[PDB]
């Protein structure tokens, strides 16, 4: 059903399949980066560079 | 079961 | 500003009663050296290793 | 389903190849020392 | 169901194989197109006068 | 053998230890302050530039002012002489001594090692540095240390030539946090850990991303291999043989 | 068939590549232990590429080597990743080579037809050892400098020309700038010799065919290499990539020595001079028997035994799966090698030296017991015949 | 190197007409039992000298350390 | 030989039992392990062996390789019917070795030499 | 084919924009 | 990017040294392919004619 | 084996090869002039190929 329809759409042609592969790689890398950045910020709270109480008092 | 006797198969006989 | 490490090391003596007693016995037995070649560094190291093992998590719990 | 599993794996492999190539190229590119000395 | 049956003997001078897809029914409108596709994949024989 | 090997240092719960744990940048700033206050008079960090602190512990203007308040030598001018000018963003940290011979002469025959990679140049670097800094205590009954040398159990050999410099209230933190010996030791070790490994955060982020992505790749590759080998591993073979 | 063009793989431009990488028949029952040759090739390629991109920021001078390494770490964009990849991938290259060698030892992948393959592998092992040694000397750390000094001091063991050889190799009277430049040039040169040796290795194996876990004559059931063994090799490559990322991004310096981050001080010496972890069995074999010329002779005997392993006769049963005694002997050998490597990272105290002396004896007892067992078991069929 | 011929009949199924990764986590207790039983001697021989030698070294070092305690 | 006979030696008996168990799992005789590419005396012996015996050996080898590829063993019934150590190659191998030995003793030249790899 | 060549050019352009990533 | 900076300097010199060390081995491989590709069909002769009749080792 | 690729040390290292290194001047001159003869021989190769149309 869903898998077969998507297969038709993105694999009727090999060039279209390669374009979809590149686009999906880009989007997946962006999503993984976003999720890992959210996890990193949630874990490391109060330790970021912007979180230093004094930044222009020198 | 039991192993075939040495006079049962063609290759064994040869 | 009192030292958290010193306070917690003082507080970890009950955990290391046996090495501390061994070190004290070593000192008592070694007292009266003639020239040298005698020390209680082994018992000292054991006692302070026990104390260090006792103190680290509380130490960085109190520290900011 | 098998083709789409392979497609996800190809997403992964393309990402790795792209990042490795860019890492090598940018390593051969300019460095922070010469960038800062420019002022 | 896609499958294969291989009966290697090497005792026969010639090897005969047949690879086949799934065709169309008798009343299927694409059956005539399948016959045309067969015609454009026509048979060839060693003794055929057409040659190469 | 125990004395020459040195006392083992305990494992500490550092704020920058873990799969998704970063440096405590406030602690980095405090460690840099205490280093430049009570540690740069003997030790040097020649591998760390001032620009390295921009975006890590200080702003660009703060680093510019911090570099300007020191004077470094520059190359020959139009007259061929050597002159001194206030430091810039790209200047390295100043060296307290002219060279190794001067350092040894000033420090009683002992050379204070470079602190740029000290947490990577020692086995169990962070814990060892922290224990060495905060572990100056009385020697055990039996061993006598010579004048000019101080007893530190964690130093290999028992006797160290560095006097106890981490004393309570030595450095007045701008954060207002207490200047405890342990606090200053933790801040120093955090700053030195950053100096030795300034790429830790980016490295850990990239490693987490690639480990997850390559685990997904391993799953897909196993599926691909099992699919390609499916014809071979699920075939019936008739061979005309029984024994 | 040749009248008109067919599949481009069969064309002369890709004929050899097709025959040796796609249509090459291999046994269908090869396990995952057979992907380690390709994995070692990948590790070698990774080392070559990473080193080529590191040499663009490395200066082989005693006053600039360590500073250049730190410049790569800090200033160069991705240079820390480059150097971590290089070092940890040398470690993984030795890991996969060790797995390669020990799988060959288990399955007797050397006995009659692959004697030349085994000899080429031994030559490759020598080349890797030399290349890794010089590359470790390159950063000019404390441990690097003193390990170079000691290991080159081993060359002062030939009774006649040892001193001349070590002085000529040093470029002078001590390890200095000349030695650093010499080792940099050699460390750049050898990996291409390593590539040539690996190509000869692959060709020599492809002359006859890959061994199988059964050790039986495998030509009736063989499959093309590409569609079936490229996916298995891909699984191996991805697993190795996960391991490699784990050891780079989270534990970079665990395999390394902390003393290598101290600038080389010829005046001072580290308390314990130890080579890299993958030279530890050889170092322990050296220090087992108390001597210097004796230790060099022991190392030479180890390599001669490795070279002469395939030339033993009456090893009719190849795979260790059908040899219980040989399987036990192999597992004892692997335990002995692990113990020897552990001993190599220890002082020369009494228990360590005694165990090192025993371990080397067991190591050579493996190379004697294997021919003894082969000759004894040559007469197995007549005795168990039923 | 030439292929030897064997008279056989081979029946094979399409890769897309059968399960792929379901047969991996199937009969796991039996697979684990075979791995344990067929290789326990080999595991003992590999980890035997290692563990015993480590214990002996630890005992020797401990004995020497307490002997040199003064 | 004394110690190699399973009747007189317990260690030899256990070794024979283990070898029989190992061979019967893949259903191939001991002589199937001999490699024609190993000695070339095995090659000559198999050349002199009858076609039926050679074909049976090849079929057994193919079955063993297929079982190893499938990560499975023979079923219990076939394992029971398996009869390893029923020799078919040892006598001809010994004859070939004796012929080679007498040829070497009486000068002569080898009938076949392993090509340098 | 013209359409096949155009689609392959589109794929190559997408790959180039994924590699270089000018203004993402 | 080729300069590794803004002008020819130490970075360019080091990069050029690495490339100059590496390239001759690629040159060796290319020359081996050159010879192998020539050996496929033979070698030309001053006449330029077919030369498979009078050929010597 | 005797060349230092630093900007401040390349020329001095080449001169060190010429002067201090035993036979280093031979190596340096042979490398440079061998590049020259390599290009000479390759040009003769190319021109002979052009003359006899070995590019057919
Ligand atoms: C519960 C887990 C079950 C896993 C599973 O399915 O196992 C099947 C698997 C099937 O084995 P098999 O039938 O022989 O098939 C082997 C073929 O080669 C299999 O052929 P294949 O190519 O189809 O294999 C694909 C491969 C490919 O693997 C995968 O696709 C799985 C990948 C999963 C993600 C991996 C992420 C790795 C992250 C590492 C992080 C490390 C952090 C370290 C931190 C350190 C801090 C100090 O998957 C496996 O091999 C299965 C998993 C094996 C490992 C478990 O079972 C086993 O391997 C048996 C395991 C137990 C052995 C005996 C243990 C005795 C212990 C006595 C004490
Ligand atoms: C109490 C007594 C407990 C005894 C436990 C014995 C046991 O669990 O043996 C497992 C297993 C033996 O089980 P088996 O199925 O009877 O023998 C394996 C087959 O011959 C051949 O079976 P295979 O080739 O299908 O599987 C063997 C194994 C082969 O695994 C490897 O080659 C990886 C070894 C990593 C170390 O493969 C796997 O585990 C499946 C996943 C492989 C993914 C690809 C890994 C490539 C290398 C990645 C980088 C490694 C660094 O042990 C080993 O394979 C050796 C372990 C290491 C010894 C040193
Ligand atoms: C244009 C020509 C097209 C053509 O006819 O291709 C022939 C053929 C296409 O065959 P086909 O039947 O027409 O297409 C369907 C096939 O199934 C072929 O399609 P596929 O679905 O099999 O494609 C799979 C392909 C997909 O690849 C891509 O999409 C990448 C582009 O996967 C790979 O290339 C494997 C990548 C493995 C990476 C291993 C990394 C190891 C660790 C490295 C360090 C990590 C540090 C962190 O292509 C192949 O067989 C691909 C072979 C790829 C081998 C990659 C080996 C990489 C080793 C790198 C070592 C050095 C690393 C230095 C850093
Ligand atoms: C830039 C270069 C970077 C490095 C690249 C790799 C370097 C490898 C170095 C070693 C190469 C050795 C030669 C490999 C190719 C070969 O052996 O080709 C042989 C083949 C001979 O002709 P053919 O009639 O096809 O003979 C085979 C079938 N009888 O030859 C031919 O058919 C012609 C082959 C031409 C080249 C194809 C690739
Ligand atoms: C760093 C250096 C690392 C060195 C590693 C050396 C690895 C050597 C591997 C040799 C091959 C091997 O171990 O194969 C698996 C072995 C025998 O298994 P096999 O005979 O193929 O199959 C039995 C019937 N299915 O079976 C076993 O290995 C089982 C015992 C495993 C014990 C693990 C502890
Ligand atoms: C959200 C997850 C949705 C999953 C839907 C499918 C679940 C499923 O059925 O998985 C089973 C499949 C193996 O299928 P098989 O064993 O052949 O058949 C059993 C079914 N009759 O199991 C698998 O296919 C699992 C192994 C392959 C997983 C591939 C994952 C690729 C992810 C790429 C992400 C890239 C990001 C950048
Ligand atoms: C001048 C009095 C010093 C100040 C201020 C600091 N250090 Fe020091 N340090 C000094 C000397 C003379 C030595 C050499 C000791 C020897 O015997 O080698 C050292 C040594 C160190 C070490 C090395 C320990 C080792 O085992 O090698 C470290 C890690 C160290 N010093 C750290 C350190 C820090 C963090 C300081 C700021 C608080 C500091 N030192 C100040 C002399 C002096
Ligand atoms: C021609 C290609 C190669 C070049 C140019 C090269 C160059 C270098 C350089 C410049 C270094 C020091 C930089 C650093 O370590 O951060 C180095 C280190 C090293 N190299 Fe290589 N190398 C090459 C191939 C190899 C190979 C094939 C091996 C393995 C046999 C290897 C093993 C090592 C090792 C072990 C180190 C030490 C890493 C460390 O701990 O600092 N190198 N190499
Ligand atoms: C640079 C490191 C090495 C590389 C790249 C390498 C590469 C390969 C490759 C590609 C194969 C064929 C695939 C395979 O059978 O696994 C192979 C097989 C083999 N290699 Fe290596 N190898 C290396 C080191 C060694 C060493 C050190 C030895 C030890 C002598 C060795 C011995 C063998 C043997 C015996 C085989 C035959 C495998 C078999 O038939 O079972 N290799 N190698
Ligand atoms: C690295 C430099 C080169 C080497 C080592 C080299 C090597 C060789 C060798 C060994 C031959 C076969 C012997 C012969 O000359 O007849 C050959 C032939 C040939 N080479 Fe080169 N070559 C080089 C550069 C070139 C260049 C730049 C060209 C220009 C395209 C070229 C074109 C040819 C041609 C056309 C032949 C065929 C000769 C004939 O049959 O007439 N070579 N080369």
């Amino acid at each position: 059903g869903i898998f077969e329809s998507l297969y038709k759409v993105v694999m009727r042609r090999n060039s279209v399949y390669v374009t979809f592969v590149i686009a999906g790689a880009f989007l997946g890398e962006r999503a993984v980066d976003y999720g890992i950045h959210k996890l990193w910020e949630a874990n490391n709270v109060g330790k970021r560079y912007e979180d230093i109480p004094v930044l222009g008092q020198k | 079961p039991a192993p075939p006797p040495p006079t049962a198969m063609i290759y064994d006989r040869a | 500003p009192v030292d958290q490490k010193r306070y917690l090391e003082e507080s970890c003596k009950p955990k290391c009663v046996k090495p501390l007693l061994e070190y004290q016995a070593c000192i008592k037995r070694i007292h009266g050296d003639d020239s040298g070649q005698k020390h209680c560094t082994g018992q000292y190291f054991d006692y302070w290793f026990c104390v260090d093992k006792c103190v680290a998590p509380k130490l960085f719990t109190k520290l900011k | 389903f098998a083709y789409f599993v392979l497609t996800g794996g190809r997403f992964v492999y393309a990402s790795l190849i792209r990042l490795l190539v860019l890492k090598f190229v940018l390593s051969m590119s300019a460095s922070k020392d010469v960038l800062a000395l420019a002022s | 169901t896609g499958s294969e049956v291989r009966m290697l003997d090497d005792d026969i001078p010639l090897a005969q194989f047949a690879v086949a897809f799934e065709g169309a029914s008798w009343k299927d409108p694409d059956s005539i197109a399948l016959m045309v596709m067969q015609a454009m994949l026509g048979s060839w024989n060693k003794t055929a006068g057409g040659g190469k | 053998d125990e004395a020459e090997h040195g006392l083992a240092c305990p494992s500490y719960p550092w704020p920058h230890k873990g799969i998704l744990s970063s440096y405590d940048h406030a602690s980095i700033r405090r460690g840099h302050q205490v280093y430049t206050e009570v540690c740069a008079s003997c030790h040097s960090m020649s591998l760390i530039s001032y620009r390295d602190l921009v975006g890590v512990a200080y702003t660009e203007e703060e680093v510019k002012a911090m570099a300007a308040e020191i004077e470094v030598v520059d190359g020959p001018n139009d007259e061929g002489e050597m002159f001194t000018r206030p430091g810039k963003l790209s200047d390295r940290f100043p060296q307290p001594y002219a060279n190794e011979a001067a350092a040894r002469f000033a420090n009683g025959g002992a050379y204070p090692p470079d602190l740029s990679l000290i947490t990577k140049a020692r086995h169990n670097g962070q814990n060892y540095v922290f224990s060495l800094l905060t572990g100056y205590r009385d020697p055990p009954a039996g061993v006598s240390i010579r004048e000019g040398l101080h007893y530190n159990p964690y130093f290999p050999g028992g006797a160290i030539a560095m006097p106890k410099m981490l004393n309570d209230g030595a450095v007045e933190y701008e954060d207002g946090t207490p200047a405890t010996e342990a606090q200053m030791g933790k801040d120093v070790v955090s700053f030195l850990s950053w100096a030795a490994e300034p790429e830790m955060e980016e490295r850990k982020l990239m490693g987490f991303k690639w480990i997850f992505v390559l685990s997904l790749a391993l799953l897909q590759a196993a599926y691909y291999r099992r699919l390609r080998w499916s014809v071979l591993k699920s075939r019936k073979l008739v061979l005309d043989v029984v024994n | 068939i040749r009248n008109q063009r067919f599949s481009l793989l069969k064309e002369p431009i890709s004929s050899t590549l097709n025959q040796h990488l796609i249509d090459y028949p291999t046994p269908s029952n090869l396990s995952y232990w057979w992907g380690f040759g390709s994995l070692a090739g990948i590790c070698l390629v990774i080392q070559i590429v990473t080193g080529v991109f590191l040499a663009m920021h490395y200066t082989p001078h005693v006053d600039l080597a360590f500073n250049s390494v730190e410049h790569v770490m800090r200033d160069v964009e991705g240079g820390w990743l480059l150097r971590y990849m290089h070092a940890n991938g040398a470690s993984m290259f030795f890991i996969v080579v060790y797995l390669h060698i020990f799988r060959g030892l288990y399955y007797a992948s050397y006995s009659s037809p692959r004697e030349f393959v085994w000899c080429l592998g031994v030559v490759i092992f020598l080349l890797m050892i030399v290349t890794a040694f010089t590359g470790y000397v390159l950063p000019w750390g404390q441990m690097s400098f003193w390990g170079a000094t000691v290991i080159t001091s081993l060359a002062s063991a030939i009774p006649v020309v040892g001193d001349t050889i070590v002085t000529w190799l040093w470029g002078g009277f001590s390890v200095d700038n000349a030695t650093l430049n010499r080792f940099f040039s050699l460390h750049y040169l050898l990996p291409f010799l390593l590539v040539g040796a690996s190509l000869l290795h692959l060709a020599a194996l492809h002359q006859y065919g890959s061994n199988n876990p059964l050790g039986v004559h495998s030509e009736m059931d063989q499959i093309s290499f590409y569609p079936y063994f490229y996916v298995k090799d891909l699984v191996g490559w991805v697993a190795f990539a996960i391991f490699f990322s784990i050891w780079i991004f989270y534990a970079p310096n665990v395999l390394g020595h902390p003393d290598n981050y101290i600038p080389a001080n010829p005046m001072s010496t580290p308390p314990h001079i130890v080579p890299e972890w993958y030279f530890l069995p050889i170092y322990a074999i050296l220090r087992s028997i108390p001597d210097k010329s004796g230790g060099v002779a022991a190392i030479a005997l180890v390599f001669i035994c490795l070279l002469a392993l395939p030339f033993f006769k009456s090893m009719y049963v190849r795979s260790s799966s059908f040899r219980p005694i040989y399987q036990g002997i192999f597992w004892l050998l692997l335990a002995d090698c692990l113990l020897l490597g552990w001993i190599g990272c220890q002082p020369v105290e009494a228990p360590f030296v005694t165990i090192g002396q025993i371990s080397s004896f067991v190591f050579f007892l493996f190379f004697a017991i294997t021919p003894i067992l082969g000759r004894v078991g040559r007469g197995i069929p007549n005795s168990y015949t039923t | 190197k030439q292929i030897v011929p064997v008279k056989s009949v081979i029946y094979a199924l399409s890769p897309f007409q059968q399960k792929v990764m379901t047969g991996l986590w199937k009969d796991l207790p039996t697979k684990i039992h075979h791995k344990v039983s067929e290789n326990w001697i080999s595991a003992t021989l590999l980890l035997g000298p290692l563990v015993g030698t480590y214990a002996y070294v630890q005992n020797y070092l401990e004995k020497e350390k307490l002997h040199h305690r003064y | 030989q004394s110690f190699l006979d399973p009747k007189k030696n317990w260690l030899a008996a256990q070794h024979m039992k283990s070898l029989v168990k190992r061979l019967s799992k893949y259903g191939l005789r001991y002589d199937d392990l001999y490699d024609p590419y190993y000695d070339l005396d095995v090659k000559e012996a198999l050349n002199r062996l009858p076609k039926e015996v050679v074909d049976a050996r090849h079929a057994r080898l193919k079955r063993a390789i297929d079982l190893s590829m499938k990560h499975e063993y023979l079923p219990e019934d076939l394992q029971a019917m398996q009869t390893p150590f029923r020799g078919y190659l040892q006598d001809m191998l010994a004859l070939v070795k004796r012929e080679r030995a007498e040829r070497e003793a009486l000068g002569g030249l080898p009938l076949y030499q392993r090509s340098i790899p | 084919d013209v359409k096949a060549a155009a689609m392959w050019g589109v794929a190559a352009a997408t790959g180039g924009l994924y590699l270089v990533q000018v203004s993402i």
